Formats: C-alpha cells, sequence, structure tokens
C-alpha cells in the first residue's frame, strides 16, 4: 500500500560506499575469530555494504550469526541493519531477510519502523499475506507500533487475514489479540478502539482456558488479569464519547460469542485466594456486556461496516500522511548515518596509521 | 534452531 | 593464629565434667575453638541449678558493653541470656517459643477433659 | 636472619592466578540448567526445592533481554518474587547490558540499571544481582504508565523505643547517683535505624563468583 | 496478621502450609 516514492531505494544506492571484496572481508574476519578477538561494527558494514550477489547474501549470513556471537555484538550499528535488508529486497531474498527477522535473537536483526514497513510492503505488493502476518508479530515482538505508519499497515494485514482465517489455536489467538491490541491503543478513531474490543476478546479468551500465564509469557502484555474486563472498559469508554469514535458490529460479535463459549464450557496458583476468579466472573461479564451492547445500539455507537471495509478507508485518509514524515525523517538517519560511518573510517585510519609510527620507532 | 553451515567460495583469486 | 576473616564473638564455652554444665561468657575470635582461646571473658552461666534452685549468671556489663562497641557479635543462645537479664529485648524465638508451649498445653487440656468427660 | 626463599611458591601462585583469568568458566558454562534434573551440569548440583517452580515457568532476565534492541536498554525489567511480595512497583531501569557471546542464544551475562525498589528511586545506577534467577519479567511500553505510577506514602516510622529494663534502670539509677533528678524516660533514637526489606538487592560489585572447576 | 498478608504467604508457600494458628491463650494452661 505504501507508495513508490516510499520504497524508492535510489537514496540508499546513492550512499558514498567504499568498494571492498567480500572475500577479503570475509577472510579478514575468519583469522579475527580463529584468535577470538572482538570484530569492529565498521568491518561488519563493510561486509554488509558491499553484497553484489544473491548467494553473496547467504555468505553474509553466516558472519552476521559470528558477529552475533562476538563480543561486539551491542555494536551492530542500525545501518547496517537497514542496508541488510535492502540487499535482501534488491536480490530476491525476502525470505532470508524474513528468516533473520525471526531469529533475531540468532542475528541481531532489530529494524527499525522505517524497514518493518519496506519490509512488510513487498509481502503485500506481492499479495504474500502469509508472510506479511509474521513480520507483524516481529513487530508486536519488538513493540515497534510507535509510528502511526506501522500501525496502519499492521491492522490492514491482521484485518485481511482475520476474515479469511475460520481456525484459531490458543498461540493464534494470542499472537492476534497482541497484535492488535497494541496498535489500537495508539489510533484514537473507530478502527483504534474496535483492536482493543477485538483484540481483548482473543487475548482474554485464552486468559479463562490456557490460564492467565500463556497470556504474558515472552509476549508483550501485562500480567495483570482482567482483560475481558478491560474488554468491557471499551464499550463503556465509548458509550461516553463523542460520535466520531464507534465499535463495528464485527468486534461485538466475536466477544459475545467468546463469552457464549465459555460460559457455555505447571499447577501453581499465580493469583491470591481473596481475589475472585476470572472463571467465577463469567455471569457478571455476559450480564455487562448485554446491557453495554443493548445502550451502545441504543445511541448508535455500532458501525455496520466490516473491519476490513473501514480499515482500508482509514489506510487512503491518513497514510500519505504518515508517509510524508517518515521519509523526511529518514532522510535525516541517512545524513546521520553517513557522519557517524565517517568517524568510525576515521577513527581506524588514526589508529592505523598510528599504530605503524609507533612500530616504525621500535 | 540448527546453527547456519558455514560455507566459503573462493573466486577472488583466479 | 590469624585466621582469613572472622570477626569476635561472645559466646558460651562449655566446662565442667560429663553431666555437669557449666558455660563461661568469654569474647573470643568465630574461628577459635569453643573452649580454645579467648580475648577476655566477661562471666559466667551455670545452668544447673544451686541448693537454693537458682541458675548463677554473672554479666560483666562494663565489659559486654566495651566489646559489643568493638564490634563483637552474639551467639543465640547469648542474645536470649540478655533479654532474660532485661539487658536486650526479649528475643523473638523466646516469645515465640512460649506462644508455642501454650498452643501445646492448651490442646492437652481439651485430651484430658475429653477422657474424663465420656469414660 | 635469613630464609630459605621458596620461589616455587611465588611461581605457582601467578600460574593458578593467570590460568584461572585465561581458562576462566563462562556464565552459560556456570549457569546453566538441565530442567529435566534441575541440576547445573557444571557442578552437578541440585538447586533448592523452593526454585524448582520457578525454574521451569519464569525467565533469565537476559533471556528477555536478547529478543530487544540494544538489549533492551533503558526499558523496566521486574520480578516475579517482587510483584508477590511487593505491592508497590519493584522494577529495574536498565543503562548498560553486557552480554556473553558464548551463549548460543546470549541468554546470559551481566546488567547494569537503577534501582526503584517499593517507589523508592536510587540515586545513581549500579550492577543488578540475581540477573541469571529465572524470576524476571518484562513491562511493556503500553503497560508502563500505569506500572510506573507511584504514590508515597507519609512516613510512620517511631522513633523512640523504651529501653529494656535492665538498661533502664541504670540509666536512671546513674541520674541519682550524679544528683541530676528528673522523670524522664531515656528512649533509643531508632529513628536513624533504616530497617530495610530482606529482598531488597545488595551489591552485585562485592559478590564473587564460582570458581573455575568443572565436573 | 492482616488477611491479605495471610493469603500472600498461602501463594508464596504453595503445598507446604501448615495450619493456620489463631492468638496463643493468655495465660500458661494446667493439666488438671
Amino acid at each position: 500500500l505504501l507508495s513508490s516514492a516510499y520504497v524508492d531505494s535510489h537514496k540508499w544506492e546513492a550512499r558514498e560506499k567504499e568498494h571492498y571484496c567480500l572475500a577479503d572481508l570475509a577472510s579478514l574476519m575468519d583469522k579475527t575469530f580463529e584468535r577470538k578477538l572482538p570484530v569492529s561494527s565498521l568491518t561488519i558494514s563493510r561486509l554488509i555494504d558491499n553484497i553484489s550477489s544473491r548467494e553473496e547474501i547467504d555468505h553474509a549470513e553466516y558472519y552476521l550469526y559470528k558477529f552475533r556471537h562476538s563480543p561486539n555484538c551491542w555494536y551492530l550499528r542500525n545501518w547496517t541493519i537497514h542496508t541488510w535488508i535492502r540487499q535482501c529486497l534488491k536480490y530476491d531474498a525476502q525470505d532470508k531477510a524474513l528468516y533473520t527477522l525471526v531469529n533475531k535473537v540468532q542475528y541481531g536483526i532489530f529494524p527499525d519502523n522505517f524497514t518493518f514497513n519496506l519490509l512488510m510492503d513487498s509481502f503485500i505488493k506481492k499479495e504474500n499475506y502469509k508472510d506479511a502476518l509474521s513480520v507483524v508479530f516481529e513487530v508486536m515482538m519488538q513493540e515497534a507500533f510507535e509510528v502511526p505508519s506501522t500501525q496502519l499497515l499492521s491492522l490492514y494485514v491482521l484485518f485481511h487475514c482475520l476474515a479469511k482465517k475460520t481456525d484459531f489455536s490458543w498461540e493464534e489467538e494470542r499472537n492476534f489479540g497482541a497484535s492488535l491490541l497494541l496498535p489500537g491503543l495508539k489510533q484514537k478513531n473507530s478502527v483504534g478502539f474496535s483492536s482493543q474490543l477485538y483484540g481483548y476478546a482473543l487475548l482474554g479468551k485464552v486468559e479463562l482456558q490456557q490460564g492467565l500465564r500463556a497470556v504474558y509469557h515472552n509476549m508483550p502484555l501485562i500480567w495483570k488479569p482482567g482483560y475481558l474486563d478491560r474488554a468491557l472498559q471499551v464499550m463503556e469508554k465509548v458509550a461516553a464519547s463523542p460520535e466520531d469514535i464507534k465499535l463495528c458490529r464485527e468486534a461485538l460479535d466475536v466477544l459475545g460469542a467468546v463469552l457464549k463459549a465459555l460460559t457455555s464450557a505447571e499447577k501453581l496458583v499465580e493469583q491470591l485466594d481473596i481475589e475472585e476468579t476470572e472463571q467465577s466472573k463469567l455471569p457478571q461479564y455476559l450480564e455487562r456486556f448485554k446491557a453495554l451492547h443493548s445502550k451502545l445500539q441504543a445511541l448508535g455507537k455500532i458501525e455496520s461496516e466490516g473491519l476490513l471495509s473501514l480499515t482500508t478507508q482509514l489506510v487512503k485518509e491518513k497514510l500519505s500522511t504518515c508517509e510524508a514524515e517518515d521519509i523526511a525523517t529518514y532522510e535525516q538517519n541517512l545524513q546521520q548515518w553517513h557522519l557517524d560511518l565517517v568517524q568510525l573510517i576515521q577513527r581506524e585510519q588514526q589508529q592505523r596509521e598510528q599504530a605503524k609510527q609507533e612500530y616504525q620507532a621500535q | 534452531q540448527p546453527p547456519p553451515k558455514p560455507v566459503i567460495v573462493d573466486k577472488h583469486r583466479p | 593464629k590469624a585466621y582469613r576473616g572472622g570477626h569476635l564473638t561472645i559466646r558460651l564455652a562449655l566446662g565442667g565434667c560429663t553431666n555437669r554444665p557449666f558455660y563461661r561468657i568469654v569474647a573470643a575470635h568465630n574461628k577459635c575453638p569453643r573452649d580454645g582461646r579467648f580475648v577476655e571473658q566477661l562471666g559466667s552461666y551455670d545452668p544447673l541449678p544451686n541448693s537454693h534452685g537458682e541458675k548463677l549468671v554473672a554479666l560483666n556489663l562494663d565489659r559486654i558493653r566495651h566489646w559489643i562497641g568493638c564490634g563483637a557479635h552474639l551467639s543465640k543462645p547469648m542474645e536470649k541470656l540478655l533479654g532474660l537479664a532485661g539487658f536486650f529485648p526479649l528475643h523473638p524465638m523466646m516469645i515465640t517459643n512460649a506462644e508455642r508451649l501454650r498452643r501445646k498445653r492448651a490442646r492437652e487440656v481439651l485430651l484430658a477433659s475429653q477422657k474424663t468427660d465420656a469414660e | 636472619k635469613k630464609v630459605r626463599p621458596r620461589l616455587i611458591a611465588e611461581l605457582a601462585r601467578r600460574v593458578r592466578a593467570l590460568r584461572e583469568q585465561l581458562n576462566r568458566p563462562r556464565d552459560s558454562q556456570l549457569y546453566a540448567v538441565d530442567y529435566e534434573t534441575l541440576t547445573r551440569p557444571f557442578s552437578g548440583r541440585r538447586l533448592p526445592v523452593r526454585a524448582w517452580a520457578d525454574v521451569r515457568r519464569e525467565s533469565r532476565l537476559l533471556q528477555l533481554l536478547g529478543r530487544l534492541p540494544l538489549f533492551g536498554l533503558g526499558r523496566l525489567v521486574t520480578r516475579k518474587s517482587w510483584l508477590w511480595q511487593h505491592d508497590e512497583p519493584c522494577y529495574w531501569r536498565l543503562t548498560r547490558v553486557r552480554p556473553d557471546y558464548t551463549a548460543q542464544n546470549l541468554d546470559h551475562g551481566k546488567a547494569w540499571g537503577i534501582l526503584t525498589f517499593k517507589g523508592k528511586t536510587e540515586s545513581e545506577a549500579r550492577e543488578i544481582e540475581h540477573v541469571m534467577y529465572h524470576d524476571w519479567r518484562l513491562v511493556p511500553k503500553h503497560e508502563e504508565e500505569a506500572f510506573t505510577a507511584f504514590t508515597p506514602a507519609p512516613e510512620d516510622s517511631l522513633a523512640s523505643v523504651p529501653y529494656p529494663p535492665l538498661l533502664r534502670a541504670m540509666i536512671i539509677a546513674e541520674r541519682q547517683k550524679n544528683g541530676d533528678t528528673s522523670t524522664e524516660e531515656p528512649m533509643l533514637n531508632v529513628q536513624r535505624i533504616r530497617m530495610e526489606p530482606w529482598d531488597y538487592p545488595a551489591k552485585q560489585e562485592d559478590k564473587g563468583r564460582a570458581k573455575g572447576t568443572p565436573v | 496478621p492482616p488477611e491479605r498478608e495471610l493469603s500472600r504467604l498461602r501463594r508464596l508457600y504453595q503445598g507446604h502450609l501448615q495450619e493456620e494458628s489463631g492468638p496463643p491463650p493468655e495465660s500458661m494452661p494446667k493439666m488438671p
């Protein structure tokens, strides 16, 4: 959905890049690894920047993996990560970019918001929603919903997959629920509040069936019980809100279905016995939901349009504005990254010249 | 999770 | 002998003979033996009642205040002797054991009453 | 006063010290645990029984930090034990993280940060202890505002306590001996005494490290 | 102790709890 200017790579290819041979840099890194010595962040950056073939991407993957297992792993500069994604997209290696993104622990790939949009858009342009879904999950794991452009792209892909998908596994419900709650809080509109309502319904279902621990374990979610309670609070907030905010009927139906399904139907207790369990509060939740549903319908706070239909209209109105802001900030990063790269090259050059002069004196 | 297999190809010097 | 680390501790050194316990309150190093070298004896403690039915405890308070102010620690039994003397507040274990003893005897009364009443 | 020197004693002392640094064990080796038998393969010592439940359920500090940019610098990390024990927010504000590169998953290492224990923030960042413990949890960014929210409570710390019965009598007896006449009861200034919770983090800098002998 | 604090200890020591003890008798009992 991103414009051609946003995904344009002319700016990236116009950087002042020093030409280096991959084999020479690969041989240099091998000698350092055998000596059990740290590898400079400049050396790995040159290796990534000098990728010129599809075959070279596989070789760079190993050294990127080895750099993650080096004492200087934390010094992996951001532009190297962005270049890595740019190289993968350039040589039709989207799977390689996704594989490192899934294995970010083993490779240290932590892209910024701008790069995540580029990777996500490539799957959307090719209608590869299966791979685009994983990218959204990676954003959910890395909590990269601070840019409105990423939030809009995530919502578009997530809602599109929800319509086709019918059977949900407990892991999938946790993933979809978490992946929708994060952008919903940022978006203060009808779609944003619907995502909060829809996301809480999926997470609340996991809490009662699979337990509270499964909700937040290795997830960016709170450990406090009451996901179903927070689902009802969204409806209460919409009930006292301007006419702009509305809740889609699809989200309301899903929450009602979850409550009815739960109503109809390792061993460590993580909650105090004095506190009321969420299972015992199910009849209370059902009574509250029916009252809120009638109140929202009476006030005309229910939107008849589907989630995908309303989200698509939302993208057409705000994506263009968000792209312009991201592009300008991306240009600033390129200027900032270029200055930092020069400093590292100068620092190495001064050290190498200083090392030789001291060696000559000795 | 198997580690990547190290593969080295030499073409700089014929 | 210069031990590695350690500190002075006011403890009880057992004396006397078999079945005749007698503790001398001494200020010795932590790593020293129970009846070994000590810096200064700070009193005595006789756990066996005498002809008057009394347990004699001697507390060299002037020296005890001196060594405690020099960083000397106190063994748990010594912290109870001071609590009994009123030099220190009663140790929580002495209070806790008193509560446990009261509960133990309270349950014994109920068992005794049932035996007499039922049979 | 000439005594035959012991060159080998000094020679052996330097060799042992040098080898303990060159062949020092790493965190991934020292703190690895076999989740089936709940024993550490480095030493073969069984973990305490009370820690068995938390080992299989919770995660280590750098297990969470290995999945974040910059190893999660600037974020807030808490512990399950702190959540159960203290209602007030107890967390660390990370400032510096040193990962263990030898670890395959980079799930071991040390970390520095600012402690916020029971709603009280320390002025200067220091090293974090119990990093290898399977007790840590990660606070979500959207939940940070509610989690960080703390309100101080008025302090009702008693400042004066009665003297023990024998000490009070002697102090009062001293006044009468010196001729001083007063009915005031001597009391201890326990206000200075800053009693701390037993689970308050200690100084990781002053804490030692396990020896290099493997099993 | 407060009710919440007692529940906190029960959650902390699940599976290793003894019967809760009330206040001790005010005076030491004697055998009749």
